[PDB]
């Protein structure tokens, strides 16, 4: 027994090219495409609910993830590789800050602690690198809204607005037509729905697409009362006739 | 590709692990043993190639107990088969330890199934080699057991192993047919005798020595007890008899 | 290189072989079984196959107790089975112990499914080649049935099914849901509920089945048992009186 | 074939077989030859002991482990040494702890456990050394040969080592009568150097290549080389 | 505290009183020290509340985790468990436990654990502070195979002397009846068992 | 065994050269150019952005640029997420320097740590080496204005100007050219854009694909200032040295 | 024997209008004997100042651990820490040493740069925090500091009002205790400006 | 301290006082001491302050965690376990004596949890130096099925027992409801009966009043 | 315990320390040199427990020359006190700690300024014109208090110590038989062979 892989599985190859990094890529390249849209007073991240089987519950099957309060991810690429990359983004922002400074941790910082996670399965012994490209959206006092993407090697990137996955190449084109630095959230959602149909094959609805958004807060939301500073999470996940009473003005 | 075979863990493209496979090939090559389930315990017996008339006879036991109510025998390489009965051995002390009761033997089978399965997971350590039969009397009856290389075990009326294995099989199954209401210790004992001394035709060229061991609520107190003296001339007798 | 083959690396197409091969693993078998959701219970059906005439049929099972309210039904190999079923039990037993309270189905769910990512991911532990179907009667969710597989996913499901002829069964179950337009069988009795997914399971195989060719297990609130052949044959007798 | 499984101890071959085993195995058959018998009142172990030059020792062969038991080697000399080792301490454990002498039956089972943990794991290898064990305890005088697969078999006679065969059918022969050879040592060690010489070819057993042990009823294990062996050339 | 088993004819019952103090401050008067660790097994706790309850919270998990793999569990192989834990952690517990369980094969059964981390199985056991002034009263009154009615009396006559002579007593009676038939809870008040 | 799938990432090839360093260097040579000038009044460092878009959010981004002290800083060209975990550990022992000793750690100091951890990865361990390639900019009173670099093997130099990533023959030769002695940080800051101007494999040099940064000793104040260039303020001195 | 009376050493904490003031004394010594009348014990990150009494050597290495750690924070979060942030680490930092504790009193004092609210608060030696709106007190002459404190203080005072009254609390509590005083200083500080003046007082 | 917890027909209320001492002297004349372990699920400690504050954020931390894990609303049996399997393994060490009440999915809950590990659950509940005043009066007035009112003056009025009658409890009350199907509702300084009676006279310093030795002005900006 | 005195004049630093080694009944040497070198120009001299006290001096000097050798660079005074202090406060929290008290005195030659450091074994740090550890200061911080100038030369600053020590040997009760004397300037360290009767 015992782990005796205690060297990288991931080396350089004599072009220069690290093989583990750029399959894992390939996977996120063959996954269900997944997009995000920053706006003046909000943010959007979308993907498509990919249902393995109409028997399956799709609701059962979260892609995007609060992460804290104030921030959400989405992916493409290995879901099971995603569903633990949250359980570890989510314990991070505790043990790495909130346990230190008494307040969740600004957007770019606990991206910055993903990104060490992923890093990190790219150089230490015996793993593979994770099989995803992360789309992170959130708000902090200081920096705003603000949207980051995290590929496989650990690398991210600061976007207005970007699509990752299968046809990201088709969506990342039209959503530079569409985007100005005076969108609103809502204009921003009809732009994410609009993206997210080109991508799509089947049924186009409330039930197979999932999508958050990062705005204002929702004392409503919060669970108690009582204490002023205490507003409630920016963080909202839509509901699936929320989706529908947009669609219609698509 | 290839090279499927060449390390433990590793699934072939059709969901196979090769080593498990030529573990298995390792326990047909050995020596045939049994494991014959009666109305209130269970009856084990294993061929002893004579390899030369230096061997002093009665001398190298096979068949080992655990605990003081568990029977152990086995086909394959001796060694890997102590090694599964040593763990089984701490594995018994253990349970009895914490619990009091001694180890049920449906618990007993899946302590040394999760050990043997567990070879099977790693490229750093190789699957038994053996095929282990196994069995005794609980608080509620008498059960058998077989377990492969695999780790895979299931409880059985009658079961046997090795060489002769196939011949076993076709005694062991008339002997289900024509007693459907249950043998008894006395005579598994018998019947043992005779289904090594047939399948000892697949080994006809080298001479053998018989070994049986039992566990009886009846005969025995539900204790494992090796069959010496009387009882086992008049089972030799018994299959003597009946080869010719 | 071609040792992307043999262990848990990405292969230049982004795949994993041995997860791939894991889950041909899991019909080795060659054993089908599926779930349904009735009204207040859930119901989980296998076939039952016993070749060797010296083997005890009483001791040949691939559903396993995990507590008294999670039942969880395995096709693959039954070691890996059982090595997932010895787990499965000590997770549970952990979680009420230091949460206080009964494990979820879909928690359990999604912590085997989390355990297998992992042998997905590091090089040194291969995949269990086993899919597991976990069914209870969930104390806020109500009846459930949670799946995962060798890659490390899992869904929940209205129903669902396993094994070689899988395909029959799912697209069996996926009509009758188009037509009822519910997500369960709407009936207030477990019996009934067995006797429909065993007829289901008929039509679709276009096979017979006697008392010691199935394999039943039941979920009901806070409880989960399996059935005995004779409690299966009750079951037989009573589809037999209306075909 | 074989080459692509004869890398490790954890390799099986297609059909069954661990070859590191069966090479340490061949360790064995390239060693000098040594022999052992016994009676009901004493055990003997005769021994070969082979020479590099005309200007060296020739190299030891037999190893006492307490006062009533002891074993000969055949093939790599320093894995005996950590085999004996092993064993000296069993015994000194059952001395100290039960004030019992180890039966020779349970030092073979300690040997076998032993070396079957080396053929089943990675990075280590099998020991590459035969054992012949001799001893007297509370059941009489035990014979047993050691082999590097961890199987250990309780004999009347037996030889190991290179040509070993001539011996062990002489022994397989001469059984009836040495087995009854009792109260008289003597007698039982001259019929082991018989049963050696019958695996002689290169040379004859001279002073200082013939090594003698014994033990037995009232004759704590002792070695006898050289002039003390005389008597028996 | 006064905590009893007493085996009969159909079982056995557990019986305690509910009062826990912090000197001479009564911070609980309605405690429940009858816990329980199985369908059929229960057990009656005295000595550190904290010690008591982290030994039969980890029992609880060790008897679930066995019913998962072997089945329902013998009530000798609870007290087996309770014992492991007591003894073995002798020096840092002040644990005095009463186990009872009801087994179809057994029939009711009492062992107990004092201070040691010894194990006795007894025809019925008192235990707690309270446990000294009743000794005589319960080597004079109890008979073996005694009925339901007859075994709740002895442990209500009982109790309520040992809450008479206790100050770290009293407050309800608390009873829990282990038999083929199932599991009963039972309370009796002060105006009732004062008056015996 | 592990043994088999091991890629043995610290040896040498017969000619005595370490592979994985090789392709490390071979992997830094298409990260965007980074270049470090060195002057007599302050030091400047000006570094390609490497692939971008229109949706690129430029003003919370920083890829090639990061502060290590208030006195140090690094220009980096490579594997980013590497970077990160090299610029942390760095951040560190800066700390830890300023803890023991009450002074701000000296230049080469921080930089031969920094560049030991990567001669680590390159001998021990069986662990890929960091994919990175630094220049460090700093100043402390002992040498006062300092440039350094630092590749995957762990070798670190000084320099007066120098450049790291692709096309750095084609710079480097640019600089020897017009790099004099004498020069003034708007010179090295002219230099410096001018360079990166003829060796870009894009079609314009813009704003949005530049990070600058300078350290100067602010002659009103006597102390050192680290200025990491804002967008706009790097497209006004685009304008400025004639490149617009 | 008590390490929290070996040095000897006060800090005082006000909140006034749109201001906060933090003062100290400056004297260091070894039981009796008076060692150094320059030992201060209030220092600042960026905005944030922290006072600490209690054991001098815990005095220094916190305040080295301090400047480490913001010295981090303001790299990666490329901001100063705030007030209110600030506090939280310092009661972190301080439980985490929960039974091997650092023997301190700290006391925190700043304007939040974006709210401009005025933030003082207090903390015993594992951490827990004191979050009074007036004013925190620590060292040898506490019970004194309170008392002048409750007595003189009120509500909304000018910074040169707050000046006044943060010192004469300092001064005569420090002349009621025997191992305070040697010299004391005293910082009032504003969202753009901190002026630091030290006070003449008796020196014996 | 004073701190109380009291079920009623449909939820649960817990209040405290607000005094905050360091041996004899009031430190804190008016600190929260009702602290948050999920939105729903109230605390309040007595004993080590450090130590109740930090038990109560670990846990929550955890609950927190287990949450987002679970998908499911935290559960006070939760809190009460990992709680107090965490004080049990410290031995007493951690001076954290509380009383936790809330609401989750299963009803709602009141347990007392000691510093050593063990635990009680209750109907109504008392815990610090005020302990006992607080408990002369909820075994005075408490009754089965109290309203929501009632709860919220019972629950009220031991505190004051313990504002009044204990020199450890002092200055206000705070309370906080917990409902069975609503959002949990903090009361902060939910009674103020001790407010200072205005100061007979204005301790204004005239400006110059204090010697002043040396000035200078500090440099904050980087 | 030992007498160990610093004083920080206009362009040096004077340590003056003990020669006795008193172990119970007997004095057992008396021209102990309580000192060492880190560097050119940084003294340190020491008292405290018996064994500690050496051992914890040549360990820091080890320390220093080490630096020194790896920087090709003499570390400030200020720099070489702030390791001292450092190592002192790790210890204080050990299994078991160093009961070492130090004066340093060097010359910084980057500023041109002497500086005295006292670090008592706690870890407690403090920089002064002038210091001394133990019993000694409750004799000389006031005579010093009263005869001390910052302008003093190192001669006028050898006068002052004479004075210290005089006032020593008058009121304690202890022979430590008298001290020796280091000077610490921009030229290194000389010692004062001439004190036994300056």
């Amino acid at each position: 027994m015992t782990d005796r892989y205690s060297f990288s599985l991931t080396t350089f190859s004599p072009s220069g090219k690290l093989g583990q990094i750029d399959y894992a890529l390939t996977a996120v390249k063959q996954g269900v495409t997944s997009l995000g849209i920053k706006a003046t007073n909000g943010v959007v991240i979308a993907t498509e609910k990919k249902s393995s089987s109409p028997l399956a519950m799709s609701e059962t099957l979260s892609k995007v993830s609060l992460l804290t309060p104030d921030i959400g991810a989405v992916y493409s690429g290995m879901g099971p590789d995603y569903r633990v990359l949250v359980d570890k983004s989510r314990k991070v922002a505790h043990t790495s800050y909130k346990r230190i400074y008494g307040e969740y941790p600004p957007t770019k910082l606990l991206v910055s602690e993903v990104a060490k996670i992923m890093q990190e399965a790219t150089q230490s012994g015996g793993v593979r690198p994770f099989g995803v490209s992360l789309l992170i959206a959130g708000h902090d006092e200081f920096n705003g809204f603000s949207l980051y993407q995290v590929d496989p090697s650990g690398s991210y990137f600061p976007w207005k607005a970007t699509a990752i996955g299968k046809g990201s190449v088709a969506a990342k084109t039209f959503l530079e037509k569409r985007w100005n630095d005076e969108l609103e959230l809502e204009d921003a959602i009809h732009i994410a729905l609009l993206t997210l149909k080109e991508s799509v094959e089947g049924e186009f609805n409330g039930d197979t697409i999932e999508l958050a958004i990062i705005g204002d807060e929702n004392p409503d939301l919060l669970g108690y009362t009582g204490i002023p500073t205490d507003k409630g999470p920016r963080f909202r996940k839509l509901t699936s006739q929320e989706i529908n009473d947009r669609l219609e003005a698509l | 590709g290839t090279g499927y075979d060449l390390s433990n863990s590793v699934f072939s493209p059709d969901g196979r692990n090769f080593q498990v496979e030529y573990a298995v090939k390792a326990v047909e090559n050995g020596t045939t043993s049994i494991g014959i389930k009666c109305n209130d315990g269970v009856v084990f017996a294993v061929e002893k190639l004579i390899t030369s008339k230096l061997l002093v006879p009665q001398k190298n036991v096979k068949i080992q107990v655990v605990d003081r109510h568990i029977g152990c025998v086995y086909s394959g390489l001796i060694p890997d088969g102590r090694h599964l009965v040593n763990r089984g051995r701490e594995e018994a002390a253990s349970f009895k330890k914490l619990y009091k009761t001694p180890i049920p033997i449906p618990a007993f089978a899946d302590r040394l199934g999760q050990y043997v399965q567990a070879h099977t997971l790693y490229n750093s350590v190789r699957p038994f080699g053996v095929s282990t039969i196994f069995g005794g009397v609980d608080k509620n009856g008498a059960h058998l057991y077989m377990l492969e290389p695999s780790g895979s075990y299931w409880g059985y009326k009658g079961a046997a192993t090795g060489k002769g294995r196939q011949s076993a099989k076709a005694e062991l199954e008339k002997l289900v047919d024509h007693h459907p209401e249950g043998l008894s210790a006395r005579e598994a004992v018998k019947q043992a005798a005779k289904i090594i001394y047939l399948a000892h035709e697949d080994n006809k060229e080298k001479d053998f020595e018989l070994e049986i061991s039992w566990c009886s609520l009846s005969e025995t107190n539900g204790l494992h007890k090796f069959v010496k003296g009387d009882l086992l001339q008049e089972a030799i007798d018994f299959a003597q008899k009946e080869i010719n | 290189a071609g040792y992307d083959r043999h262990i848990t690396i990405f292969s230049p197409e982004g795949r994993l072989y041995q997860v791939e091969y894991a889950f041909k693993a899991t019909n080795q078998t060659n054993i089908n079984s599926l779930a349904v959701r009735g009204k207040d219970c859930t119901v989980v059906i296998s076939q039952k196959k016993v070749p060797d005439k010296l083997l005890d049929p009483t001791t040949v099972s691939y559903i396993f107790c995990i507590s008294r309210t999670i039942g969880m039904v395995v096709n693959g190999p039954i070691p890996d089975a059982r090595n997932a079923a010895l787990r499965a039990k000590a997770e549970a037993a952990e979680f009420r112990y230091k949460y206080g309270y009964d494990m979820p189905c879909d928690v359990l769910a999604k912590r085997m499914a989390n355990l297998s990512q992992i042998y997905t991911q590091r090089a040194y532990m291969r995949p269990l080649g086993v899919i597991l179907t976990f069914v209870s009667v969930d104390e806020e969710l109500g009846p459930s049935i949670y799946k995962t597989d060798p890659a490390g996913y899992y869904v929940g499901y209205k129903a669902t099914a396993t094994g070689p002829k899988q395909q029959e069964i799912t697209t069996n179950l996926e009509n009758h849901f188009k037509k009822s337009k519910i997500d369960h069988i709407n009936e207030e009795s477990w019996e009934k509920v067995v006797e429909f997914a065993i007829t289901h399971m008929i039509d679709a195989l276009g096979t017979e089945f006697s008392k010691n060719d199935l394999e039943v297990g039941v979920a009901t609130k806070d409880k989960f048992f399996t059935l005995s052949a004779e409690n299966i044959e009750e079951r037989l007798v009573a589809i037999a009186e209306q075909d | 074939f074989r080459n692509n499984y004869d890398g490790d101890t954890v390799t099986f071959s297609p059909t069954g077989r661990l070859f590191q085993v069966e090479y340490a195995l061949e360790a064995i058959k390239q060693g000098s030859v040594t022999v052992g018998l016994r009676s009901n009142t004493h055990a003997v172990l005769v021994a070969l002991k082979r020479n590099a030059d005309e200007l060296s020792s020739y190299q030891k062969k037999i190893i006492k482990c307490d006062e009533h038991m002891g074993l000969s080697l055949a093939g790599l000399a320093p894995d005996a040494r950590v085999l004996s080792n092993y064993l000296r301490q069993q015994c000194n454990y059952s001395s100290l702890v039960f004030n019992r002498k180890l039966a020779v039956e349970r030092a073979g089972h300690l040997l076998c456990d032993k070396a079957q943990k080396n053929t089943q794991s990675y990075g280590g290898r099998p020991y590459g050394v035969g054992l012949l064990i001799i001893g007297y305890d509370k059941s009489g005088a035990h014979l047993l040969e050691f082999q590097p697969s961890g199987n250990v078999t309780e004999l009347y006679g037996t030889a190991i080592g290179a040509r070993s065969q001539g011996a062990k059918t002489y022994l397989e022969r001469t059984l009836d009568t040495f087995i009854k050879i009792d109260g008289n040592p003597d007698e039982l060690i001259k019929a082991g150097v018989e049963a050696i010489s019958q695996s002689l070819r290169d040379e004859s057993l001279t002073v200082d290549n013939l090594s003698i042990a014994i033990v037995g009823k009232d004759t704590p294990f002792t070695i006898y080389d050289g002039e003390a062996v005389a008597k028996y050339i | 505290t006064s905590i009893m088993a007493v085996t009969f004819k159909d079982g056995v019952i557990l019986g305690a009183d509910s009062r826990t103090t912090t000197g001479a401050y009564i911070a609980n008067r309605v405690t429940d020290k009858l816990t329980r660790v199985h369908d059929k097994i229960w057990c009656c706790r005295s000595g550190s509340a904290a010690d008591t309850q982290a030994i039969a919270d980890i029992v609880q998990y060790h008897l679930e985790l066995y019913t998962s793999q072997y089945g329902t569990p013998s009530t000798e192989t609870a007290a087996s468990v309770f014992k492991e834990l007591c003894y073995e952690n002798k020096d840092n517990l002040t644990a005095g436990i009463i186990v009872a369980g009801y087994d179809d094969k057994n029939k009711g059964e009492v062992y107990t654990i004092p201070l040691g981390g010894s194990v006795h199985k007894l025809p019925y056991a008192i235990a707690g502070s309270g446990s000294t002034f009743i000794y005589g009263y319960c080597d004079k009154n109890f008979r073996e195979n005694m009925s339901k009615e007859e075994t709740v009396d002895f442990i209500k006559h009982s109790l309520s002397q040992a809450i008479k002579w206790d100050g770290s007593s009293g407050g309800v009676i608390r009873m829990v009846v282990l038999t083929a038939a199932g599991v009963e809870r039972l309370i009796f008040y002060p105006d009732e068992y004062e008056q015996l | 065994g592990s043994r088999r799938y091991d890629s043995r990432t610290t040896i040498f090839s017969p000619e005595g050269r370490l592979y994985q360093v090789e392709y490390a260097l071979e992997s830094i040579s298409h990260a965007g150019t980074a270049i470090g000038i060195m002057a007599s009044d302050g030091i400047v460092l000006a570094a390609e952005r490497k692939v971008t878009s229109t949706l690129l959010e430029q003003d919370t981004s920083t890829e090639k640029l990061y502060k290590l002290n208030d006195k140090i800083a690094v220009a980096v060209a490579g594997l980013t997420a590497d970077a990160e975990i090299l610029i942390n550990t760095a951040r560190i022992h800066a700390q830890n320097y300023l803890k023991t000793y009450n002074e701000d750690i000296p230049v080469e100091i921080l930089v031969r740590r920094l560049s030991d951890i990567k001669q680590g990865y390159t001998q021990h361990g069986g662990l890929r080496p960091f994919g990175v390639s630094f220049i460090y900019a700093g100043y402390d009173d002992r040498y006062g204005y300092q440039l350094y670099t630092s590749n995957p093997s762990g070798n670190y130099t000084g320099w007066k100007a120098i450049s790291v990533g692709a096309n750095t023959s084609a710079a480097q030769t640019l600089l020897q050219m017009d790099y004099k002695d004498d020069m003034k940080v708007d010179d090295a800051i002219e230099l410096a854009l001018k360079t990166l101007s003829k060796t870009t494999d894009s079609s314009a040099l813009t704003y949005d694909r530049l990070e600058f940064a300078t350290i100067r000793k602010g002659a009103n104040d006597g102390e050192v200032y680290q200025k990491i260039f804002k967008p706009q303020e790097i497209k006004d001195i685009l304008v400025k040295t004639g490149i617009t | 024997s008590d390490p929290s009376s070996i040095n000897g050493g006060i800090v005082v904490a006000m909140t006034g209008k749109d201001c906060v003031a933090i003062a100290c004394d400056l004297r260091l010594g070894s039981q009796s004997l008076g060692v150094s009348n320059k030992f201060e014990k209030i220092f600042h990150y960026g905005h944030v100042f922290l006072g600490i009494t209690g054991l001098a050597t815990d005095v220094t290495t916190l305040n080295e651990m301090f400047r480490y750690k913001t010295n981090l924070y303001k790299l990666k979060e490329e901001r100063a820490i705030e007030p209110e942030t600030f506090t939280q680490l310092v009661s972190s930092s301080l439980y985490e040493r929960r039974f091997g504790p650092y023997f301190v009193g700290p006391v925190v004092a700043g304007i939040n740069s974006k709210s401009g609210k005025p933030f003082i608060a207090g903390f015993d030696l594992i951490g827990c925090i004191d979050e009074a709106k007036d004013f925190i007190v620590s060292g040898t002459a506490s019970d004194q500091l309170f008392g002048m404190c409750e007595s003189l203080y009120e509500p909304n005072l000018e910074p040169e009002d707050l000046f006044e009254t943060i010192s004469q609390a300092l001064l005569n509590a420090a002349d009621r205790d025997a191992l305070s005083g040697w010299g004391a200083v005293v910082y009032i500080i504003k969202k753009d400006e901190v002026v630091k003046r030290y006070l003449k007082m008796r020196q014996d | 301290t004073t701190i109380v917890g009291v079920k009623f027909n449909n939820g649960v209320v817990i209040a405290a006082d607000t005094r905050s001492t360091q041996g004899p002297i009031v430190a804190d004349k008016n600190c929260a001491k009702l602290h948050r372990i999920s939105p729903k699920i109230w605390c309040a400690g007595a004993g080590t302050a450090a130590d109740t504050e930090a038990v109560t954020q670990l846990i929550g931390s955890n609950i927190e965690l287990h949450s987002l894990y679970t998908s499911r609303e935290p559960r006070v049996v939760s809190a009460l376990q990992m709680l107090k399997q965490h004080l049990f393994k410290y031995q007493g060490h951690i001076g954290a004596y509380l009383i936790v009440a809330g609401v989750d999915p299963t009803g709602s809950h009141l347990f007392s949890i000691h510093a050593h590990g063990s635990t009680d659950v209750g109907y109504y509940l008392s815990l610090g130096s005020g302990s006992l005043a607080a408990m002369a009066v909820l075994e005075s007035h408490w009754k089965q099925d109290l309203t929501k009112e009632e709860a919220i003056k019972l629950a009220s009025d031991a505190i004051q027992a313990g504002i009044w009658n204990d020199l450890g409890s002092g200055s206000n009350v705070d309370v906080c409801v917990m409902e069975i199907g609503k959002d949990a509702e903090y009361l902060r300084n939910y009674l103020t009966p001790n407010v200072r009676e205005e100061k007979q006279k204005s301790y204004k310093f005239p400006r110059g009043t204090t010697a002043v030795l040396k000035e200078s002005i500090v440099n904050i900006c980087d | 315990m030992d007498i160990i005195l610093g004083i920080r004049v206009q362009d040096s630093v004077i340590l003056a320390s003990s020669k006795a080694v008193t172990r119970g009944i007997s004095v057992l040497k008396d021209s102990d040199d309580k000192t060492r070198q880190l560097s050119p120009h940084t003294l340190m001299s020491f008292a405290g427990e018996a064994g500690d006290t050496v051992q914890f001096a040549e360990y820091i000097q080890a320390n220093i020359q080490l630096y020194s050798i790896r920087e090709d660079y003499e570390l400030s005074p200020q720099a070489v006190s702030s390791f001292v202090r450092q190592e002192l406060a790790k210890s204080i929290r050990s299994r078991r700690p160093y009961q070492v008290n130090v004066l340093i005195g060097g010359y910084d030659k980057k500023k041109n300024k002497p500086e005295l450091y006292q670090i008592d074994y706690l870890g407690t740090k403090v920089e002064l014109p002038y210091g001394a550890h133990g019993y000694s200061g409750f004799y000389t911080f006031s005579l010093l208090d009263h005869h001390y100038r910052p302008d003093m030369t190192t001669e006028e600053g050898l006068d002052l110590l004479k004075l210290c020590v005089q006032e020593l040997e008058k009121r304690m009760p202890m022979d430590f038989k008298g001290v020796i004397v280091k000077i610490v300037d921009k030229d290194g360290i000389r010692q004062v062979d001439d004190f036994q009767a300056q």
